[PDB]
């Protein structure tokens, strides 16, 4: 029933950010779409 | 983790001629599989 998050902005191995007691089973995740006037082959060639 | 939820008698969720204008919900007696008792013994409530 506890959520745990680790991250790294430098190197590959992650380090502990935080833990959070929820008491409920998480069951889904979703990467939110990002809308932008940039980030495409016809404007800057960048990609998410 | 906590209880995922009480089982609902689905034959008590919605209304008999209910169209799409009404939203789905169940009456309070539709939730089953639970019970209660007092915690009181000798004028004190017992706690774990
Ligand atoms: C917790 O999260 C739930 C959703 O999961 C939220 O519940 C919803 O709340 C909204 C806002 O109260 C409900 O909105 C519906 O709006 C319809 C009209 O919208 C237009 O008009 C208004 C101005 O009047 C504009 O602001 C809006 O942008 C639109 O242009 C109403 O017609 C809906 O009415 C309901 O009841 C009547 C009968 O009285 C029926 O005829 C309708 O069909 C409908 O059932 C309603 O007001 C939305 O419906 C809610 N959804 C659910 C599933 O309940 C909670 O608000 C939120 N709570 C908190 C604290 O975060
Ligand atoms: C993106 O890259 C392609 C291939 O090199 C090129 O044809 C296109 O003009 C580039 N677009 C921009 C905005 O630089
Ligand atoms: C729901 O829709 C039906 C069909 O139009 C209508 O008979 C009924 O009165 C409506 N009920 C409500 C609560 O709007």
């Amino acid at each position: 029933g506890t959520f745990y998050a680790y991250y790294a902005d430098s190197g590959m191995p992650t380090t502990f950010l935080f833990s959070l007691y929820l008491g409920t089973l998480l069951s889904h995740y979703y990467v939110l779409p990002l809308t932008c006037n940039a980030i495409s082959s016809n404007t800057d060639n960048e990609t998410l | 983790e906590h209880c995922a939820g009480f089982g609902v008698d689905e034959e008590k969720c919605g209304v008999l001629d209910g169209s799409y204008n009404v939203s789905c919900l169940c009456s309070t007696d539709a939730f089953l599989g639970w019970s209660y008792d007092t915690c009181v013994s000798n004028n004190r409530c017992n706690i774990f």
